[PDB]
């Protein structure tokens, strides 16, 4: 039902909820890290470097807590990294800004300060972004490696690199002129049991693992033609209930064969016309598959229409109703290699593809079946840096240097401009600075003294080319160090955080109905 | 269990058990046994004077005690007087061992000292081989040896029970080199005096005997729990008694049905039908005419005793016996047992392993007390069969082990020096158990045994010469022990004692 | 709901962890003591073995889960040392507490543990020296490995027996036993005893008057189900539910029985001649009386009650392959065991197979009438077989009984780091953690825990000697000269597993309800 509580009372409840989440993850981010331990209601241990995981498994609250879960999910879908980052930015800003500017009395001014800090931040952070080429691999090597060892993996770092770098670049969209961002579904990763790294292939195309699953279904054809239903298969696949009786005995026999009979009519069409690949979006079976194998034709099964049309561009042939319909080519070439490797009795068809939208599902191999999982996480971080570089060759040489760079930038401007804006703008300047300070907490000594040397260093030398690293907790030339933060993650994380902190300030009613 | 903390199980739980054990063998051990009242789940009065029985019946709630329970039970199988020993030696050693702990002695340093002492104790026991006697052809020699065992387990007629147990155990196998544990089986039949108990050999069925005789030499049996109400599996097992019209044809019909059953067993081989099932009114008539014995109304106990000896196997179906369900006995005959009519089979050359002592008493209360004396005395015969080494009477064994162990503290030192000493006192717990029975000072009992300095003779038994003090020769009185009895007891006792002493808190949420 | 943050929250974790280790402090060496464990299932388990005690039931905490997880990792690889593990982790925490409580960071202590640990793996490589894989040298390791698990007397009986099990390899060197595990348990006169029976022993046996007791040329055919039913590999149903049903079941067992016996007598004649070699048949179910008479007379040894676990081992030992039917099988594919003899002890029958073609199975026969004895002796065997197994695989073994602990501690010498002193906290805490192993032997034995330890440091100063606290008197000695050495595997896997666990505890500064 209706519950009424007004103003600053509601606005403290928001702080209370956000900051508690933000604190440990503020330590978990960086190249030093902590653990947020869950004590479960069923008992046992689960402990992560990611706050959302632990919130999900238990503890949801009305204001901030639900907002942090929802923004961070959008973040995973987008770039695929920085899920960690959002939550800290949103809570530190709401923490530090709200209290001093409410006692003074001005909520709506604070909302306008968030804009002025958004506008500043984009301009200054882009100036320090340094162009590198995406035709030079050795340059892209440095940036991609950092993303891996932010999770603290260095074993499986090298393997992630070689696959990801070439692969994302070949992903286009169906505008075809871009490249740029290759947001997930146009890039993917799927895993195959066991394996070892000598069983790993670089794959810049897409792999279908429900293609050639048998040693009597298509071997190697450099460019296949995939045949869509139509006039070489059918749309039908079901049982008939023209007249039915439970009383009838022969009814039980009729009904079950009617499924099987139908499948044989579909599979006889492929035999008579000769495809070399057929696609079904309905999803055939093992048993349906069998009849295709004597003609030596592969089936692709349990797919979807958006995947088969992108995959047709990739494979090197357009969508044709039957192998006797041949007209103007939408893609006449697209696959550079066809490769097939068998683990168990299941064959996995690899098909290298260059410069087509595809789906780009790349192979990976762990040391074991368990390790496929950890390897797949490292690639999700690696393919992110490829979409970042491919979008903008300009990226920050940050390393926590970047949060710091903006924080000091704003303090300088608040003083110059003067005006009624200067106090709320100075408040947000400081919120941003809490975060790189925590990185120095892990390293040792008086955090704030070290932070001061950064402050002097920003005006004098550089903002963040010479910045701070959280593993040294001292100033290090960040460019020489070869720790670079992906610009795309930092741009989006900072956009959403202002908005989620801005939403809570606007709220001054929580009802429960 | 429940949770514990501060290593409570060692200080606390060990002494709780000690006491629980105490005084249920600190007065029912030695030359006069003493009754204790146990009430079972089907409530009735049950008198125990035996260590192993009272623990089976108790539910041990202490986990500390439970080890000690198991070792008493080994000793019930093996001696039947080393079973009384497990408790008293073990409880006493922990009480004393607790004192040592306080001083700062570590739990395992003391355990070292108890173990070298036990090996040493065993070296003294061939100095406590005083005389050797063993005739298993003589009832006369056997009865004196059992006499101290049954004494502990009875307050009754010591002398008369000793002749009945001796008569059974010798007579069954006077040339065997090993004996059995279930070599004597009890039969517990109501009526008469305690000293009106007797000895038969072979199986006795204590439950009702009918049919009519027909043989005294052909004693083939076939064993069933299957009734003869109308249960036959060669044909249909259904009865018809739910209709008045049919029930009448069925009563008349039961006669002929019963003749088919009785023949069905016999022809393939039976003369006496062993029947745990029930024998109707009409059924009872056809067997009387036909002249085949019935041993009717047999409970599960009655049928199992029978099966184990002969190798006849029971089913709840009735079909002609195959050979595995057929047994044989040397004889059968019908004669009264204690002056109650029952069937008596003979076994003493068929396979032996079942003799019968009829335990009599006009109430079941008088019987339990003598059940303990015989059952323990079975296994005491099994020691005398294996060896002839004759160990003096109770409590006269115990002093000398204590004197030579005190020497063992002086010659060995170490941090084991202390443990050895309390090992010494712990053998004195047994005649202190007799001092506690006699209700005179512990100390004075102990004083006399050291003063005369006799080692293998002198102890304070239970007499009216134990009330105003005296000492007496328990070497020569018809009160004797055996070597192995004490060798087993001590070994398993020290097994039990040390291992409860190791225990530490139960770790749980 | 509630959330504990910062050093307060870290206290809640380390105090629990220290308390579990305190309880288990009682165990270790043979001058330690068994601990009584009762779960919620009755029965007295008397185990000093730390792995058994952690799994069956233990105090609830979040750290209860961690001490078991590392116990799990340790046991599986090495299969010793799970008592040992507990105590070092604890003592590490103690030291780490003093500094944080002064006003220091959990994280700086943690980093210094990693530096400290790395020097100590490297310390092992020097201090280790090659020792024989000959039988008597392995006695001296076996004597020691058994002693850290269980009490002195129990350790002594098993020394010789366990060595002969693992020695009967084919020069197949693994850390663990896989198929030399066979548990046979017996309630018997001897209160505690273990008997050596080489080769695989069978659970029970059948015997007849005519059967061949001693067989010198045994052609095993391994069968499963049964002489009760023809054409089976799993049992057929029953009929007895009515009066009429009983008669039928018995009557058609005659047909079933009649078909089966024929197969076996015709196969016997090919292989053996008439009776000139012996024939063994493995019934894993009931043996019917009719079939016991015929097989026995013929010269065929029937065996009654075998396991599926015997079935696996039997196949390796004889060279035969399993069959699940009683049927004819080619002479080629039958196994050969060159001796079969049945020792009937107590109320069970142990039929042995000796002259094993391939020895990777051995049998230890556990005596113990009492439940309390059986549990002690039997659980010592398992951790014992795998302990000695580590030593035979390992080419180098490390001196034992705290010999290496005191050496590593002194060498690692304070005021060697100077980098920030973040390394200094860790290397200092780790020195005192190792020295727990002296301390707990000294606690168990006479004299004060540190009083014996300073004499070990002093004797360690004299070079050419590795000095520790004896297991059997708690005094200083040259460990090497007595012979008390521990396998390499314990000592290597200890360091990796102790460091990780206790590292994570300090990383936890947020524990959520």
């Amino acid at each position: 039902n209706t519950k009424r509580e007004s103003g600053r009372k509601v606005q403290s409840g928001n702080i209370n909820a956000a900051k508690t989440i933000a604190d440990i993850i503020r330590t978990c981010l960086g190249p030093k890290s902590m653990m947020k331990m869950l004590l479960d209601p069923m008992g046992g241990i689960v402990m992560t470097n990611d706050g959302n995981a632990i919130l999900r498994e238990i503890q949801v609250q009305h204001p901030a807590a639900k907002s942090m879960i929802e923004i961070s999910r959008t973040q995973d879908e987008e770039v695929g990294d920085g899920t960690t980052s959002v939550i800290i930015l949103a809570g530190e800003m709401l923490s530090v800004a709200e209290h001093f500017l409410e006692q003074q009395m001005h909520p709506t001014v604070v909302i306008s300060a968030y804009r002025k800090a958004l506008d500043d931040m984009i301009s200054t952070l882009k100036k320090i972004s340094i162009p590198v080429d995406i035709s030079d691999s050795d340059m892209m090597l440095n940036i991609i490696n950092s993303s891996i060892t932010t999770k603290a993996i260095s074993r499986w770092s090298s393997l992630a690199c070689n696959i990801a770098l070439d692969a994302v670049k070949m992903v286009q969209f169906e505008e075809n002129g871009r490249k740029e961002i290759d947001i997930k579904k146009y890039a993917r990763v799927e895993k195959i049991p066991g394996g070892i790294i000598e069983d790993s292939c670089v794959l810049r195309g897409v792999m279908i693992n429900k293609d050639v699953t048998h040693p009597r279904m298509r071997r190697y054809i450099k460019n296949p033609r995939i045949v869509l239903l139509d006039s070489s298969l059918e749309y039908k696949k079901g049982e008939s209930q023209t007249d039915i009786e439970i009383t009838r005995e022969e009814d039980f026999t009729r009904i079950l064969q009617m499924e099987e009979e139908y499948i044989q009519q579909l599979c006889e069409d492929i035999i008579q016309l000769k495809p070399d690949v057929v696609i079904t979006e309905k999803g055939i079976s093992d048993l349906a598959q069998h009849y295709l194998m004597r003609a030596n034709i592969t089936a692709i099964r349990r797919v979807r229409k958006t995947d088969n049309n992108r995959i047709a561009r990739a494979c090197g042939a357009r969508i044709v109703s039957r192998p006797e319909e041949l007209r103007e080519d939408d893609v006449g070439t697209g696959a550079g290699l066809l490769e097939i490797k068998k683990i168990g009795d299941e064959y996995f068809t690899f098909i290298t593809d260059c410069k087509d939208p595809k789906a780009c599902t790349i192979l990976l191999r762990g040391a074991s079946k368990e390790i496929l999982s950890e390897v797949e996480r490292n690639l999700q971080d690696a393919m992110q840096v490829c979409r970042n570089v491919l979008l903008d060759p300009q990226l920050v040489p940050g390393g926590g240097a970047s949060e710091m760079a903006v924080a000091h930038a704003l303090t300088e401007k608040s003083k110059a401009m003067t005006g009624v804006e200067q106090w709320p703008y100075r408040a947000v300047a400081q919120a941003l600075e809490v975060i790189p300070r925590t990185l120095i907490q892990n390293c040792g000594a008086s955090t704030i003294r070290l932070l001061t040397s950064l402050r002097a260093k920003h005006t004098q030398e550089n903002c963040e080319t010479w910045g701070v690293n959280g593993e040294t907790g001292t100033l290090v030339d960040m460019k020489e160090l070869g720790i670079w933060e992906p610009l795309a993650v930092k741009l989006q994380t900072y956009k959403t955080a202002v908005e989620t902190a801005v939403l809570l300030l606007r709220i001054d009613d929580i009802v429960s109905g | 269990a429940k949770h514990f903390s501060g290593l409570e199980e060692a200080v606390y739980r060990n002494i709780q058990a000690c006491k629980e054990l105490a005084q249920t063998t600190r007065t029912a051990y030695g030359p006069n046994g003493m009754n204790k009242m146990v009430i079972n789940h089907l409530e009735k009065l049950f008198v125990t004077n035996d260590a192993a029985t009272i623990l089976r019946e108790l539910e041990v709630q202490h986990p500390a005690a439970k080890m000690i329970v198991m070792a008493s039970h080994m000793q019930e199988q093996e001696v039947g007087d080393g079973t009384n020993f497990v408790l008293v030696f073990a409880g006493a050693l922990l009480e004393l061992a607790e004192e040592l702990l306080r001083i700062g002695l570590s739990v395992s340093e003391v355990i070292e000292g108890y173990e070298i002492a036990c090996r040493k104790a065993h070296e003294i026991l061939p100095n406590l081989v005083c005389c050797s006697a063993k005739n298993l052809r003589d009832i006369d020699e056997v009865s004196s040896l059992l006499r101290t065992s049954i004494m502990s387990k009875q307050y009754g007629n010591e002398v008369f029970l000793a002749k009945l147990i001796a008569q059974a155990c010798v007579s069954i196998f006077p040339d065997s080199g090993h004996f059995n544990v279930d070599n004597i089986r009890v039969c517990k039949i109501l009526g008469s005096g305690i000293s009106s108990s007797s000895v038969l050999h072979g199986m006795v069925f204590k439950k009702e005997t009918e049919g009519d005789v027909t043989s005294v030499k052909d004693a083939k049996i076939a064993v069933y729990s299957c009734p003869f109400d109308g249960m036959i599996t060669e044909t249909k097992g259904t009865v018809l008694i739910k209709t008045a019209e049919e029930l009448m044809n069925f009563s008349k019909g039961e006669e002929n049905l019963m003749d088919a059953q009785v023949k069905a067993i016999a022809d393939t081989g039976a003369n006496v039908v062993v029947t745990g099932g029930k024998v109707a009114d009409m059924a009872l008539h056809y067997a009387n005419k036909y002249n085949i014995m019935l041993v009717r109304l047999n409970s599960k106990w009655d049928l199992r005793r029978l099966c184990k000896t002969v190798g006849a196997t029971a089913l709840p179906r009735l079909t002609p016996p195959v050979l595995e369900e057929m047994g044989h006995c040397d004889s059968v005959y019908l004669s009264e047992v204690g002056d109650t009519q029952v069937v008596v089979f003979k076994h003493e050359k068929e396979d032996g392993a079942i003799s019968t002592i009829v335990l009599r008493g006009s109430t079941d209360n008088l019987m339990d007390d003598i059940e303990r004396a015989v059952d323990d005395g079975v296994n005491t015969f099994k020691v005398l069969t294996r060896d002839k080494r004759l160990v003096p009477g109770g409590g006269a064994t115990e002093i000398e082990l204590a004197k030579q162990i005190t020497s063992y503290g002086e010659t060995c030192p170490g941090l084991e020096q202390y443990a050895i000493k309390k090992f010494a006192e712990a053998f004195e717990a047994i005649p202190r158990a007799l001092a506690e029975n006699s209700g005179v000072k512990a100390n004075e009992v102990i004083s006399k045994l050291y003063a005369v300095h006799q080692e293998g003779n002198k102890n304070v038994g239970l007499d009216i010469e134990a009330e105003v003090p005296a000492v007496k020769d328990m070497l020569e009185a018809g009160i004797l022990d055996t070597y192995l009895g004490k060798y087993w007891a001590i070994k398993l006792a020290t097994n039990a004692a040390v291992t409860v002493l190791r225990v530490d808190q139960i770790i749980m949420a | 709901a509630e959330v504990a943050r910062a050093q307060a929250a870290l206290a809640v974790n380390i105090s629990a962890a220290r308390g579990l280790q305190d309880v288990l402090r009682t165990n270790l060496g043979p001058k330690g003591t068994m601990k009584m464990l009762v779960s919620g299932a009755g029965d007295i388990k008397l185990t000093k073995d730390g792995n058994v005690l952690l799994h069956e039931m233990q105090i609830q905490h979040p750290t209860a889960s961690l001490i078991a997880k590392v116990a799990t990792a340790q046991d599986d690889i090495t299969g010793d040392g799970t008592t040992s593990n507990v105590l070092i982790i604890g003592e590490l925490l103690k030291q780490a507490d003093l500094y944080i409580s002064e006003g220091l960071h959990p994280r700086i202590i943690t980093e210094g543990f990693e530096a400290a640990k790395e020097k100590a793996l490297q310390f092992l490589e020097e201090v280790k020296v090659s020792r024989e894989m000959d039988r008597e040298t392995l006695i001296d390791v076996a004597r020691t490995s058994l002693r850290t698990k269980v009490h002195a007397e129990l350790a002594d009986v098993l020394t010789e027996a366990v060595v002969d099990s693992i020695l009967a390899i084919k020069k197949q060197d693994e850390p663990i036993d896989l198929f030399m595990i066979e548990i046979m348990e017996m309630k018997h006169k001897s209160e505690t005893d273990t008997s050596l029976i080489r080769g695989l022993v069978l659970d029970h046996g059948a015997r007849h008057p005519d059967m061949k007791k001693r067989v010198e040329d045994a052609y095993i055919l391994t069968c499963n189900v049964s002489l009760e039913y023809e054409k089976t590999e799993v049992n057929s149903g029953f009929f007895y539910k009515s009066a009429e049903e009983r008669e039928k079941l018995v009557k058609a067992e005659r047909k079933f029985i009649e078909d089966r016996v024929k197969k076996i007598i015709e196969l016997k004649r090919k292989v053996c001649g008439d009776s000139d070699k012996g024939f063994v048949v493995i019934n894993q179910k009931g043996i019917d009386p009719f079939s016991l008479d015929a097989l026995s007379k013929e010269g065929i040894v029937a065996l009654r009650r075998a396991k599926r676990r015997n079935m696996e081992r039997l196949t390796l030992a004889c060279g035969g392959v399993a069959l699940n039917s009683f049927d004819d099988l080619s002479p080629d594919c039958l196994g050969h065991a060159g001796l079969v003899y049945e020792y009937t002890l107590g109320e069970e029958k142990f039929t042995f197979i000796e002259k094993c073609n391939n020895p990777r199975s051995v049998t230890l026969l556990i005596k113990g009438p009492n439940k309390h004895t059986l549990t002690q002796i039997k659980d010592a065997v398992r951790d014992g077989l795998r302990a000695v197994k580590n030593a035979i695989d390992d080419g180098c073994v490390v001196p034992g009984a705290g010999a290496v602990e005191v050496a590593m501690a002194e060498a690692l010498i304070k005021h060697k780091p100077s980098v920030k002193g973040r390394a200094q906290l860790g290397v200092q805490a780790f020195a005192d953690a190792l020295l727990i192993i002296p301390k707990v032997l000294a606690q168990n034995s006479g004299f004060d825990l540190q009083e014996t330890l300073v004499k070990i440091q002093a004797e360690h100063s004299e070079s050419g000697q590795l000095v520790g606290v004896d297991l059997n008197t708690g005094e200083p000695m040259v460990a090497a000269e007595v012979g008390v050495w521990d396998n390499y595997c314990v000592k290597k896997q200890l360091l990796h597993s102790c460091t990780v666990i206790a590292t994570n505890i300090l990383l936890v500064d947020e524990i959520m309800r």
